[PDB]
C-alpha cells in the first residue's frame, strides 16, 4: 500500500500481507531445527543409557560425515548447527574453498556448463552438499576450457592425453 | 480581535483588517504557521486601503 | 476539490426546476446547463488560476441571463425574478469580488464590475463597488469623476456628487481635471434649480457657488490656458452671462504679457458683407499692434502672422497687404525665427505670387547665412521665376555652406545642370559631390550618378560608370538593381553580366535580404538565356547566408512562389 | 448524467433472434470494440472474472493457464503456467492481487505474475469468492469443509466443516454478506463465520441444486437444478418460489447484472432473461438475448459498469453486447474506472480503515441498530462462552502472611 | 470566533 | 432495430489538461454503498481511539511568586494579560502569549485577598492583610520610578 501517516498507523498495526507494489532459508531452517530438538530429547535420556550412548554416537558421526560439525565431540556442538552449516557444504562454496573459484558468481556459473565433477560423475546443481570423503575429489572434468587454462599457466599442457 | 492595522512602508501607507486570530497560542509551531504560510495568512487578514507617495 | 465544485451545482438546481416548471427550458436543454456549468466551475476551483476562467463563468451567466429574459417576453410571464434573477446575479457578484480581490491592480476588472452592477444590481451594491474600488486606486482622477457623474446624472443627488468632488481634490490639490468638472457640476446644479422655480436660495442660483470654485482654482493654478478653459464651460450654459462676464474682464486684467490672452481677444472680435468682413480683421489687427506696443516679446509676434496667413488662404488681395507690412516690420525687428520663413514663402508661392517669395527668400537668407533650408526654399523660386539667376544661386549658396554636407543642394545642382547646361559639366557636379559627401548620404548620389549615366549617354556610359563606382563600399540595393534593368532592356542580355552584377548585390546584402535572393532565383527560371537547373544550389546558398527571421521569410516567400500566388 | 441503453424490436420483430453482428454494425464504434472472441483451444476451458472496478480481466485454464489483462485496452498485464490443474480464478479488492485455486493447493499471485502466498491449509478448493467490504475470502473445498481468511492480516478466522458432503456451488449475496451453499439434497444453506453451524436451509429443488445466484439488492434469489427447473426466491423474510419456468437441461451457471438482467448458462448456449425490474423481478416468460457457443460454457459474469457479458468456455472466452445491463452512473470515490495511481492508493487507505469485523455478518446488515433485551444471567452466561472464564469471580481465600506470632 | 471576547448576555 | 449502448464520452470524464484536477462524479444509490451501520459504527470507533491518542492538555506553568498564589484577575479588554496575588504580599501581571511576568508590585503586608478590575481595564483594586484597600493604575510605572497607588 501507501505509506502510512501518523495517525493511520496507530490505528493499522500492519497490513503486511497486502504491502505489494534474495534467499529462502527454509528447508535449511527446518533441517537445523530437526536436528536441535533432537538433541534436546536425547539429553533428557538418563546419562547412563546405553541407548542414550549409540543414539547420540550414531547421530554425531552422521553430522560429522556429511561437514556439518568441525570436529569430533559430544552434543555440546550438536546445538551450533545452523542454516550457516548448510550453505557451507554447498557445491559452489567448496570451489570457494579450494580457490577453483574466487567468486560466488563465478563459482556458480561453472556448475551448470558441466566444469565441475565429483568423482566419476559431472554435478550440474548448485544446490549439492558434498561430504567430506567426497570433497577430496572434486576437480575440473576433463576436455573443458578451464583446465587448459590451468595446463597452460603451468606448462604442463600435454595433448596425448587430451 | 477584528483591528485595524496602519503599516508604513516607503512606498505608501496601507490600512489593513484583521479577522481572527488565536492570540494566546500565536508563538507555538503549529498555530504559528497562520501568519507565515501567505495562504492562511490571506483568510484573516485584508488589504482595505492604500495610498502610494 | 470536487466537493467545492459539487457544493456549488446543487445551489443551482433550485432555479433550475423553477425553469422547468414554467416551462421556459425543456428538460433536456436543463442538462445541458448543468453539464456546461459543471466545466466552467472546475476552472475556477483548482490550485492553479488564471483571470481568463473567471471571464468565461461571468460572461456565461450573463448569455444565460440574457436568453432567459427574451424567452419572458415572448410568454409574458413577469413572476419569479426572485428565485431566478437574483439567484444567478448573486452568484456571479461572487465571482466577481473572489476576482478583484486576487486581481486588484486590474482596472479593468475594476470596471467590468462596476458596468455589470449598474445592469443588474441593488443601486446600494453599486455604492460598495465604487468604494472598494476608490480605497487602493484613490491616485487616479479619472476614477473619481466617474463616481461622481453617476451620483449626479443617476441618483441625482447633488449633494452626494459634491462631497465626491471635494474630497477628490484633496487627494490631488494641483489636478486641473478635477476643478473643471466640478466647475461644470456646480453650473449644473443651478441650472437644475432654475427648472425647479419654473415648475411651480437666490445667491445659488446667480452662480455664485460656482464662483467660489473659480477664484480658488486660479489662485492654486497659476496658468492662462486654465483661466481660458473655465470660461469656455461657463459660455456653454445660456444664464450667468454675469459670470462669463465677469471671468472674461479678469482675463485681460489679471493675465497680462502672455500672447495666449491677448489672441483671444483678438479671435472674439471675429465672432458690402466683405467690407463687413474687411474693418473686423482690422479691428483684430488693431488689437494685435496694441499687444506689441504692451509686450514686444517674439512670441506675441508669431500669433499675429499666423493669423494673418489663415485668413490670406481661407479678397485674397485685400489680404494680403496686412500680410506683407507684418512681415516687413517684424523683419527689421528681427523677432521672426526662421520656420515662420518657409511658412510664408511657400504659401505665397501656391496662389502664383512670385516677386514677394523672392523677398522672403532674401531676407533669409541675410538673417541666417548658414541655414541650408533657407537656401532650398529660394532655390525653389528662382525656378518658378524663370529668373537667369540660377547658376548665381549655387556659387552663393555653397562658398556660405562651410559644413561641406549639403546633400539636397548637390541633388538640386546636378538636377539643374542637366537642363540648362551642357553633359560635361553635369558630370563635373557628380564627381565634386562624390568627393565633399563621403558617409551614408553618399547613397542617393551614386544612384542618381547612375540615372543621368543612362540618359545623357547609353548603356557603354552606364558601364562605365558602375565600372568606376563598384568598389566604393557605401551602397544601395537600387544601384544594383538598376544596372541589372539596364542589361534587360539592351538587345544582347548577356546572362553572365546579369549573374555577375547579382553576385555583387549578393556578397553586400546576401546576409539580410530575402527578396533579394529570390529576385535571383526567378531570373534562373523566366529569362530565356537562364539556367534552371541552378535554382538548386541558388535556394542552398540563400538559407546558409540568410540570419534570423529573415531566412524563414525566404521560406514563406518561395513556398508561395511553388504554388501561383508568387 | 447518463442513461442506460436499450434495444427494441420494431414490426413484431422479437429480440431472442437478433444476432451479435447485428448490434455490432447498429452502434457505435467504441462498444463494437468491445465485442471479441479469444481462442484458446489447446489448454483447457476457462474461468473467468472481472475486478470490481470493470477495467481488468482475469481468466484460468483448466490445465493451468493463467492470465490477467487490461481488457478495454488490448494489454497484457501478465501471462504465466501454473504446474497443476486451475478450478476458480478470482480478484482480491484490486486488480494488484489474484488468487487462483490449483488443484492441490491456493496460491496468491500479482498482476505481474510473481506469487505472493501459498496457503497449505485450503486444499482441493473448488470455488473461490471475496467478500470486498470484509477483506474476507471464502473458499468451498472437495472435502466438505468452508473456510474463511482473512487477506487484511494473513489468518484463517474460521474454518467450518459443512457435513453435506462435496461442496462446488457458492455464491455471495453482496447485500447481506452471507454465503450460500448448493447441495444434492434439493437445498441451499446460509453461512456465517461466526456460526458452526448454517444460518438457515431451504429446500428449493426436488433435485440437485446445480446453480445459484442473488441480485445486487438482495431480495431476490434464482437457482436451477437437475428436476429441469428455474426458480425465483424472496429472500426478504418470505422464501416463495415467485417465478418457475421448465427448461431441456439444468442451468450449469447462473448470474445477476447491476440492473437486474438474468442469465442462464445452459451447455454451449446462452440466454438472457431482462424485466422491468422496479420493484420486481425479472421476467421467465420469454428471453431477451440469445447466443450460442463454440463450446460448452464454464463460466459467466457481468462487467460491473458496462454493457457486456463475459463468458468462458472450452474454445476460449468470447465477450457479448448486452444493452442495459451495466449500472451508467458510478461513484467516483468507491469504484472508478478513471483513477489514477495516487487516486487508488488514497481510496484503499480509506477502505482499510473501515474494515468490518467478521462476526458483525448476520442475515440483517442493519442487526447492530437493534437493543436486545436479555436476562441478566443470559448475559452473564455469554460473557463465560466468550472469553472462557468469569471476570468478576472471586478466588478462594487465602490467608497473608504475617509477624508477630501470625506465621 | 478564536480571538474575539465573549460578554454576558444582554437584554435586546 | 433501434439501440443504443452505455458508451461514455471520455472528455466529460477525463481531466483535460495536467494543471486540472480529476473529475469526481457521485452516485448516492444505497445498492452502491451497502453495510451502512457496522461501516459507521468502525468510523465511530476510531474516532474516539484518536481523540485519546491526541489529548494533552497541559500548555505551560507560569513562575515568579515566592509564596503561594492566592488570587486570579482577568483583564476584561485584553486575553492575555492576567492579574494573580499572592500569600506574601506581591501582585504580578503575566502576559499570557509570552508567558512571562510584565510588572511585580509590594502590594500589602501579609496575605492579599482579592483583586478586581475595573470594567474600563485601567485600573484595578486590592485588599490586603494591613486592613486596607488600595487603587492602582494597570499602566506600567515610567523609567525607574517606583510604582506609587
Amino acid at each position: 500500500v501507501r505509506k502510512l501517516k501518523f495517525h493511520e498507523q496507530k490505528l493499522l498495526k500492519q497490513v503486511d500481507f497486502l504491502n505489494w507494489e534474495r534467499e529462502d532459508y527454509t528447508r535449511y531452517n527446518q533441517l537445523s531445527r530437526a536436528v536441535r530438538e533432537l538433541a534436546r530429547r536425547l539429553r533428557d535420556l538418563p546419562e547412563r543409557d546405553q541407548f542414550r550412548v549409540r543414539a547420540s554416537a550414531a547421530l554425531l558421526d552422521k553430522l560429522y560425515a556429511l561437514g556439518l560439525v568441525p570436529t569430533r565431540g559430544s552434543l555440546e556442538l550438536c546445538d551450533f548447527v545452523t542454516a550457516s552449516s548448510f550453505c557451507r557444504r554447498r557445491l559452489p562454496t567448496v570451489l570457494l574453498k579450494l580457490r577453483m573459484a574466487q567468486h560466488l558468481q563465478a563459482a556458480v556459473a561453472f556448475v551448470e556448463q558441466g566444469h565441475v565433477r565429483v568423482g566419476p560423475d559431472v554435478v550440474t546443481d548448485p544446490a549439492f552438499l558434498v561430504t567430506r570423503s567426497m570433497e577430496d575429489f572434486v576437480t575440473w572434468v576433463d576436455s573443458s576450457k578451464i583446465k587448459r587454462h590451468v595446463l597452460e599457466y603451468n606448462e604442463e599442457r600435454d595433448d596425448f592425453d587430451l | 480581535v477584528l483591528l485595524h492595522v496602519l503599516f508604513e512602508h516607503a512606498v505608501g501607507y496601507a490600512l489593513l483588517a484583521l479577522k481572527e486570530v488565536e492570540e494566546i497560542s500565536l508563538l507555538q509551531p503549529q498555530v504559528e504557521e497562520s501568519v507565515l504560510n501567505l495562504g492562511k495568512f490571506h483568510s484573516i487578514v485584508r488589504l482595505v486601503a492604500f495610498c502610494p507617495f | 476539490m470536487a466537493e467545492i465544485i459539487q457544493e456549488r451545482i446543487e445551489d443551482r438546481l433550485p432555479e433550475l426546476e423553477q425553469l422547468e416548471r414554467i416551462g421556459l427550458f425543456s428538460h433536456a436543454e436543463i442538462k445541458a446547463i448543468i453539464k456546461k456549468a459543471s466545466d466552467l466551475e472546475y476552472k475556477i476551483q483548482r490550485r492553479t488560476l488564471f483571470k481568463e476562467d473567471f471571464i468565461n463563468y461571468v460572461q456565461y451567466e450573463i448569455n444565460l441571463l440574457e436568453l432567459i429574459q427574451r424567452r419572458r417576453t415572448r410568454i409574458g410571464y413577469s413572476f419569479k425574478k426572485d428565485e431566478i434573477e437574483n439567484s444567478i446575479v448573486h452568484r456571479v457578484q461572487g465571482v466577481f469580488q473572489r476576482a478583484s480581490a486576487k486581481w486588484k491592480d486590474d482596472v479593468q476588472l475594476w470596471l467590468s464590475y462596476v458596468a455589470f452592477c449598474k445592469k443588474w444590481a441593488t443601486k446600494t451594491r453599486l455604492s460598495k463597488v465604487f468604494s472598494a474600488m476608490l480605497a487602493i486606486h484613490s491616485n487616479k482622477p479619472a476614477l473619481w469623476i466617474m463616481a461622481a457623474k453617476w451620483e449626479m446624472e443617476d441618483r441625482l443627488s447633488s449633494e452626494s456628487a459634491r462631497q465626491l468632488f471635494l474630497r477628490a481634490l484633496r487627494f490631488h490639490p494641483e489636478c486641473p481635471k478635477l476643478y473643471k468638472e466640478y466647475f461644470r457640476m456646480e453650473l449644473m446644479h443651478a441650472e437644475k434649480l432654475r427648472k425647479e422655480k419654473e415648475e411651480f436660495s437666490e445667491e445659488i442660483l446667480k452662480g455664485e457657488l460656482a464662483w467660489i470654485i473659480y477664484k480658488n482654482s486660479v489662485s492654486i493654478i497659476k496658468g492662462a490656458e486654465f483661466h481660458v478653459s473655465l470660461l469656455s464651460i461657463a459660455q456653454l450654459f445660456d444664464f450667468a452671462k454675469d459670470l462669463q462676464k465677469e471671468i472674461y474682464d479678469d482675463l485681460q486684467a489679471l493675465h497680462t504679457d502672455d500672447p495666449l490672452t491677448w489672441d483671444y481677444v483678438a479671435r472674439r472680435e471675429l465672432e458690402a458683407k466683405a467690407v463687413e468682413v474687411g474693418r473686423k480683421e482690422e479691428r483684430c489687427c488693431a488689437v494685435y499692434e496694441e499687444a506689441v506696443k504692451t509686450l514686444p516679446t517674439e512670441a506675441m509676434w508669431k500669433c499675429y502672422i499666423t493669423f494673418c496667413l489663415e485668413r490670406f488662404t481661407k479678397l485674397r488681395g485685400k489680404r494680403l497687404e496686412r500680410t506683407m507690412t507684418v512681415f516687413r516690420k517684424a523683419h527689421e525687428l528681427k523677432l521672426l525665427s526662421e520656420c515662420q520663413y518657409k511658412q510664408l514663402s511657400v504659401s505665397l508661392l501656391c496662389y502664383n505670387f512670385l516677386r514677394e517669395a523672392l523677398e522672403v527668400a532674401v531676407a533669409g537668407t541675410e538673417l541666417f547665412r548658414d541655414s541650408g533650408t533657407m537656401w532650398q526654399l529660394k532655390l525653389q523660386v528662382l525656378i518658378e521665376s524663370k529668373s537667369p539667376d540660377i547658376a548665381m544661386l549655387f556659387e552663393e549658396a555653397f562658398v556660405h555652406l562651410k559644413p561641406q554636407v549639403c546633400l539636397p543642394l548637390w541633388i538640386s545642382w546636378a538636377e539643374w545642370s542637366e537642363g540648362a547646361k551642357s553633359q560635361e559639366d553635369t558630370e563635373a557636379v557628380f564627381k565634386k559631390a562624390l568627393l565633399a559627401v563621403i558617409g551614408a548620404d553618399s547613397v542617393t548620389l551614386k544612384n542618381k550618378y547612375l540615372d543621368w549615366a543612362y540618359r545623357s549617354g547609353g548603356y557603354k556610359k552606364a558601364r562605365a560608370v558602375f565600372k568606376s563606382l563598384q568598389e566604393s563600399r557605401p551602397f544601395s540595393v537600387d544601384f544594383f538593381r538598376k544596372m541589372i534593368q539596364f542589361e534587360k532592356e539592351q538587345e544582347s542580355c548577356n546572362m553572365a553580366n546579369i549573374r555577375e552584377y547579382y553576385e555583387r548585390a549578393l556578397r553586400e546584402f546576401g546576409s539580410a535580404d530575402s527578396d533579394l535572393w529570390m529576385d535571383y532565383m526567378k531570373e534562373e527560371l523566366n529569362h530565356p538565356l537562364g539556367r534552371p537547373e541552378n535554382c538548386g544550389q541558388i535556394y542552398w546558398r540563400a538559407m546558409k547566408m540568410l540570419q534570423g527571421e529573415s531566412a524563414e521569410a525566404f521560406v514563406a516567400k518561395h513556398a508561395m512562389h511553388q504554388t501561383g500566388h508568387l | 448524467a447518463e442513461e442506460p441503453g436499450f434495444l427494441e424490436g420494431e414490426d413484431g420483430e422479437d429480440t431472442a433472434k437478433i444476432c451479435q453482428a447485428d448490434i455490432v454494425e447498429a452502434v457505435d464504434i467504441a462498444s463494437a470494440a468491445k465485442h471479441f472472441d479469444l481462442n484458446l483451444r489447446q489448454f483447457g476451458p476457462y474461468r473467468l472474472n472481472y475486478s470490481r472496478t470493470g477495467r481488468h480481466l482475469a481468466f484460468g485454464g483448466r490445465r493451468g493457464h493463467v492470465a490477467a489483462l487490461d481488457w478495454v485496452t488490448k494489454k497484457l498485464m501478465c501471462e504465466i503456467n501454473v504446474m497443476e490443474a486451475v478450478r476458480d480464478i478470482r480478484f482480491l479488492h484490486s486488480e494488484a492481487l489474484l488468487a487462483v485455486a490449483q488443484n492441490r493447493w491456493l496460491h496468491i499471485y500479482d498482476n505481474q505474475g510473481i506469487e505472493l502466498h501459498c496457503i497449505r491449509r485450503c486444499d482441493r478448493v473448488t470455488r473461490l469468492e471475496f467478500l470486498p467490504f470484509h477483506f474476507l475470502l471464502a473458499t468451498a473445498s472437495e472435502t466438505g469443509f468452508l473456510t474463511y481468511l482473512d487477506v487484511s492480516v494473513g489468518k484463517i478466522v474460521a474454518a467450518l466443516n459443512a457435513r453435506a458432503g462435496r461442496l462446488d456451488v457458492m455464491s455471495q449475496n453482496p447485500y447481506n454478506a452471507v454465503i450460500h451453499l448448493g447441495h444434492s439434497n434439493g437445498t441451499v444453506s446460509l453461512w456465517s463465520p461466526a456460526m458452526k453451524e448454517p444460518l438457515a436451509k431451504i429446500l428449493c429443488h426436488r433435485g440437485g441444486v446445480r446453480a445459484v445466484a442473488v441480485d445486487s439488492t438482495g431480495t431476490y434469489m434464482a437457482t436451477s437444478g437437475l428436476d429441469h427447473q428455474l426458480k425465483i426466491f424472496d429472500l426478504r423474510g418470505t422464501y416463495q418460489p415467485l417465478s418457475t419456468r421448465t427448461l431441456p437441461h439444468g442451468a450449469g451457471h447462473l448470474a445477476f447484472s447491476q440492473r437486474g438482467l438474468l442469465v442462464a448458462g445452459m451447455g454451449d448456449v446462452v440466454n438472457i432473461w431482462a424485466g422491468q425490474g422496479k420493484a420486481s423481478p425479472p421476467s421467465l416468460e420469454q428471453p431477451y438475448l440469445t447466443h450460442r457457443l463454440s463450446g460448452p460454457v464454464h463460466g459467466l459474469q457481468f462487467c460491473p459498469f458496462e454493457d457486456v457479458l463475459g463468458v468462458g468456455h472450452t474454445g476460449g472466452i468470447t465477450s457479448m453486447l448486452v444493452p442495459g445491463a451495466g449500472e451508467p452512473n458510478f461513484d467516483g470515490l468507491e469504484s472508478n474506472p478513471y483513477r489514477s495511481r495516487k487516486q487508488r492508493q488514497e481510496w484503499e487507505v480509506k477502505a482499510l480503515l473501515e474494515k468490518v469485523p467478521a462476526e458483525l455478518i448476520c442475515l440483517d446488515p442493519r442487526a447492530l441498530a437493534e437493543v436486545d433485551v436479555i436476562s441478566l444471567e443470559q448475559g452473564k452466561k455469554e460473557q463465560i462462552e466468550r472469553l472462557g472464564y468469569d471476570p468478576q469471580a472471586k478466588a478462594p481465600f487465602q490467608p497473608k502472611p504475617k509477624q508477630k506470632g501470625r506465621s | 470566533k478564536p480571538g474575539h471576547i465573549i460578554n454576558p448576555i444582554k437584554a435586546e | 432495430m433501434k439501440v443504443k449502448m452505455l458508451s461514455r464520452n471520455p472528455d466529460n470524464y477525463v481531466r483535460e489538461t495536467k494543471l486540472d484536477l480529476q473529475r469526481v462524479p457521485r452516485n448516492y444509490d444505497p445498492a452502491l454503498h451497502p453495510f451502512e451501520v457496522p461501516r459507521e459504527y468502525i468510523r465511530a470507533l476510531n474516532a474516539t481511539k484518536l481523540e485519546r491518542v491526541f489529548a494533552k492538555p497541559f500548555l505551560a506553568s507560569l513562575d515568579g511568586h515566592r509564596d503561594g498564589v492566592n488570587c486570579l484577575a482577568k483583564h476584561p479588554e485584553k486575553l492575555a494579560t492576567v492579574l494573580s496575588g499572592a500569600c506574601d504580599g506581591e501582585v504580578r501581571i503575566w502576559n499570557l502569549t509570552q508567558r512571562n511576568c510584565i510588572r511585580t508590585i509590594q502590594a500589602h503586608e501579609g496575605f492579599v485577598r482579592g483583586i478586581c478590575t475595573r470594567f474600563c481595564g485601567t485600573s484595578f483594586f486590592t485588599v490586603g492583610d494591613d486592613k486596607t484597600v488600595k487603587q492602582w493604575k494597570m499602566d506600567g510605572p515610567g523609567y525607574g520610578d517606583e510604582e506609587e497607588p
